[PDB]
DNA sequence: AGTACTAGTATGAAAGTACTTGAGCTTGA
DNA sequence: TCAAGCTCAAGTACTTAAGCCTGGTCTATACTAGTACT
């Protein structure tokens, strides 16, 4: 992408659905916002634990 | 307003911390003041 | 106003600082560490900008129109030469309170030119 | 008698709360 | 006006960070003293 891009696909809006396949931006900006799922739910439980 | 929600919110009651994240404090007015916005935007600027 | 400027002593060249003359009534500079004694021209001494409305157009660099990375136009010719490629970025400046503002800075060899609309 | 080898013994990217100490201010002599 | 006492604020130090379960690999070295061989 181009220096300040703030149109929706440079700032991460994928416009695919899963059927249709993601492109390879939206597939590595889908993996961004999956990690912090991932985090969050290591993260969490070990202090609703304590 | 962005205020603090989940878990990190509730360490907060529990432990009863002195300083909270995200302190807040909601104020009701009682006159006309309530109603009109321009008399409200005037008590406003004498709280902040 | 005027944001001022340091000032050298041309003995030991140190610091010059503003100090007043209590006979004459006229701003002196005097360096610390020697007699050396100058007067003041500018009359100023401590300018603070808080409001702090900057100039972008002076921190710009006209070598930026080498970049691939930033974006370019036709549509807005350069003011001076009259040619039609610009390259346009935002402040790229931290603490720039709100500003969106796109600055131009004109493409071909050696112009330079660096205006905002 | 001296030297070398082997065996045994000796030693960056936590956060928060509470307590103590120091400094400053007020009162009394 | 000076000294003493009390209170407040700041800095430093001490205690905790999920629950269960399955596998693996690896565990001193150095110095000194005594004994044996050349
Ligand atoms: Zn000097
Ligand atoms: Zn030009």
């Amino acid at each position: 992408f181009i220096k300040d891009d703030y149109g929706p696909e440079s700032r991460g809006f994928v416009e695919n659905s899963y059927l249709a396949g993601l492109t390879p931006t939206e597939f590595f900006f889908h993996a961004m916002g999956g990690r912090e799922g991932l985090i969050d739910t290591a993260v969490k439980t070990a202090e609703t634990g304590y | 307003k962005n205020v603090t929600l989940g878990v990190p919110r509730l360490k907060e009651l529990i432990n009863i911390s002195k300083k909270p994240k995200t302190p807040s404090l909601t104020v009701f007015l009682l006159g006309q003041s309530a109603r009109d916005a321009e008399r409200a935007k005037d008590i406003l600027c004498r709280l902040e | 106003p005027g944001i001022v400027g340091i000032r050298f002593c041309q003995e030991c060249n140190n610091m010059l600082y503003p100090k007043e003359d209590k006979e004459n009534r006229i701003l002196l500079y005097a360096c610390r560490n020697c007699d050396y004694q100058q007067e003041a021209d500018n009359s100023c001494i401590y300018v603070n900008k808080i409001t702090h409305e900057v100039d972008e157009l002076t921190q710009i660099i006209a070598d930026v129109s080498q970049d691939p990375t930033l974006p370019r136009t036709e549509d807005h010719p350069c003011q001076k030469c009259g040619h039609k490629e610009a390259v346009f970025f935002q402040s790229h400046s931290a603490r720039a309170e709100d500003a969106m503002r796109l600055y131009y800075v004109c493409t071909a060899p050696h112009c330079g030119h660096r205006w905002t609309e």
